């Protein structure tokens, strides 16, 4: 045919209720990988070496390896065990598990970040690596990682999409449903990517005025 | 109360102090002067050991402190550090940065802690500023902040890396006045600088290194009108 | 059933092939990326303000938006207009076009990140900024742009699996292969794995020792 | 031939220059002094136009070189810039980083270039290093060269930038005497420094700003010996 915008109209709720779920899959995958980020990031601090090697070897390889690999590895790879996980659980696991390594990784940098004159200072007044790090370094760290978190949203958000080939109903999958009774590909997926665009602008300015609220 | 024993430091190929020994006793003024890679700043940095000897020992109050067998969080309880770029708390306020490790470390409680902290405020010329954060100090009032910080754990020496070396230079006499008064009350001190008035005018000794060794030592007079060693008097001819 | 890897050998010329495919998807869609990028690049830094907004908005675009919509908007959106490009031909094009949004920020980057002080002496000596940015500026921001660009490769890399889902004989569509013959999914996504990690550290020290060749 | 024009500076909020005129004749060594925020370096590259006034004009040679109707590039082959943070060419050798200007801009011929630079290189005690790379010269010897390479412009006038306030003490000296011996030569100078000597040993006038005004100038006798302004003997008493 050709381009007809129109018709897509009538699959406003297809959209919406698509995009309700890239939402809802981000925000629980990129939740857990926060709290599993911030426990792998730990284990690498860790005095005793075969820890810190696990949380190293986890990170690197979840890091250093594709994020479909990971999502078809616990989808595919787990049938022959009589393992059947859902298309959502599987989607949350593996971005969670994606998303937990690039997260401890920024809590790392972040403290890296803060300029060592402040640990050098606090240890010198008689301060532990304890207390320095409770009352000085952490909190500064903070506000270096907080909005490197934001910013990992905001990419899962574009990351998220790849459950579509799941068969998990986020929002690129609508593309798929509507064209089953449009024969029109093109026209829902440019709204789709509209749609990411929005999402992307929105949420990037919501975080610029957030590195302006703490400096 | 300070020995440095023949120490050497290395930081890969790079050889920063080549065998190194310093004594200081309670109640003297030690300045130590030099070029741009004479270590003078790695061997103050020993003594509360920021930096670790490769070689060598270093002992405080008649014990080794670089072995391991010691805590060392006991021993900077002592030894105050007064840093190039001063090194404040910025989420802490003046007061705050100061009763922080007194409170924490002492445990001191936060009344006592106060008193102390707006002493000693009082002392360096701060006390308008005891609930300002330092991201509104001039360089002069973040340096004596700093000098407060460090007096408030009551150490037996200070220590100073360059305290002035970052300073506009209307802001470098207000520092070196508060450093005076603590000479002038019997503070043993250990001061690394580039002003060479501080160490005429209160200094018990002046140390002059030159690539990674001392060279030549003596009163500041000794030093700075009759400099025995062709190395001082170039270095002193360029910088005086 | 329960694990047997030794089984996979048989299917090594699978494996390797995909290897070779996805190699040659990324290294020429990264080629093609890098002459794009540096085209609009030079389109945004141009003086005609219509231009530069076609630059902008370009980037901002292609950045804001998840690769796989792109790839399917290809090979997909494209059909309803009598047109079907081949999985290979969709793939190259959909990874050459994000690439290049990338590499357009990158270079801007890497010119941003000369000292002004260069620039500032080299007008103050009576240079042209078109004098300024050939003598004295460009040849500095290339040392900040290689790289960057040798990271944008590593990255496609992993990113060049989503051409998976469209077909095209990969690395990853590997395990849709042997499968079918073998009804296993784990061990050939574990290797697939392992191959994309083992590339990811050559290529990365491979890159440190050229990160220490200019610098 | 330099001519600032009651000119303002704001940086948004910020208010650097607050109506400053300036006029500087051929062969004068002019000083400019003060403490940090008195506006003396955003004045000093308002002359070559690094800066742009927001109100006010500056007139080189007597033409208005900030209305957007002249070639400020050949303005600036006429007025030198020598900066603090010394700005050299890293992926150009030292000589390289003498011709590359004098090629490129005056279409001089490579041979006549060379010879320029081996004679400038001569001049400021660089010769031995023609074929260095910057990362291997001392602060000194960097500046130096920068000095070398503005002087290849053959410039009318030379602007400097607090150009040894970045430098270690013992390097210094040698920077300031190959600046006072360009004083003695004749060269046109407008220098912008922390060195008080200087300005005494060499300088016709001193400039003493405070907060982006001029407050008081005169000769260097008069301004550091019987300043008639509160705010300067002020800030002559910390810094003196
Ligand atoms: N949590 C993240 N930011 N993950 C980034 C994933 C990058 C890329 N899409 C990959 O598959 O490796
Ligand atoms: N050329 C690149 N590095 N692209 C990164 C793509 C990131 C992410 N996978 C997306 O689809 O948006």
């Amino acid at each position: 045919m050709t381009v007809d915008f129109l018709s897509m109209v009538k699959y406003t709720p297809l959209f919406i209720s698509g995009l309700i779920m890239t939402l809802k899959l981000t925000f629980l995958a990129v939740t857990i990988g926060v709290l599993m980020g911030l426990f792998i990031a730990l284990m690498k601090m860790s005095s005793i070496k075969p820890i810190k090697l696990v949380a190293s070897s986890y990170i690197e390889v979840i890091r250093g390896t594709p994020l479909l690999v990971q999502l078809l590895l616990i989808y595919n790879g787990l049938m022959q065990f009589g393992m059947n996980i859902p298309a959502f659980t599987a989607g949350v696991s593996a971005l969670a598990i994606n998303s937990s390594a690039y997260v401890a990784e920024i809590i790392r940098a972040g403290i890296q970040a803060v300029d060592p004159g402040q640990n050098e200072a606090a240890r010198s007044l008689g301060m532990t690596h304890a207390m320095a790090m409770r009352y000085v370094i952490i909190p500064q760290a903070i506000k270096n990682i907080l909005p490197a978190l934001g910013n990992e949203f905001i990419v899962m958000l574009k990351e998220s999409a790849i459950v579509s080939v799941i068969g998990f109903a986020d929002l690129t999958r609508q593309a798929d449903i509507i064209q089953s009774v449009t024969y029109r590909y093109f026209e829902p997926y440019i709204i789709i990517a509209a749609i990411y665009f929005v999402m992307t602008l929105t949420f990037s300015k919501l975080l610029s005025l957030f590195e302006r609220r703490l400096r | 109360m300070i020995f440095v024993n023949d120490v050497y430091k290395n930081f890969g190929s790079l050889e920063v102090l080549k065998g190194v020994t310093l004594k200081v006793n309670k109640g003297e003024v030690v300045v130590i002067i030099g070029p741009s890679g004479s270590g003078k700043s790695t061997l103050l940095r020993c003594i509360n050991l920021l930096e670790e000897p490769t070689k060598g020992e270093v002992f405080i109050d008649g014990v080794k402190i670089n072995n391991g067998k010691v805590n060392i969080n006991k021993v900077r309880q002592k030894v105050g550090m007064v840093f190039q770029h001063f090194n404040l708390f910025p989420h802490l306020t003046a007061i705050e940065n100061i009763t922080l490790a007194p409170v924490k470390v002492k445990k001191m409680n936060k009344k006592e802690a106060e008193e102390l902290a707006v002493d000693l405020l009082a002392k360096v010329g701060l006390l308008d500023k005891k609930d300002q954060y330092p991201i509104k100090l001039s360089g002069g009032q973040k340096q004596r902040l700093a000098i407060a910080r460090a007096l408030a754990m009551q150490p037996e020496v200070m220590l100073f890396d360059e305290p002035t070396s970052a300073l506009d230079p209307e802001m470098v006499k207000e520092v070196l006045n508060v450093m005076k008064q603590l000479a002038n009350e019997g503070m043993t001190m250990v001061v690394v600088t580039h002003e060479m008035g501080f160490a005429r005018e209160v200094g018990d000794r002046v140390i002059f290194m030159d690539d990674g060794v001392i060279v030549e030592e003596g009163t500041p007079e000794e030093i700075f009108y009759r400099a025995k060693n062709e190395r001082t008097r170039e270095f002193l001819s360029k910088i005086l």
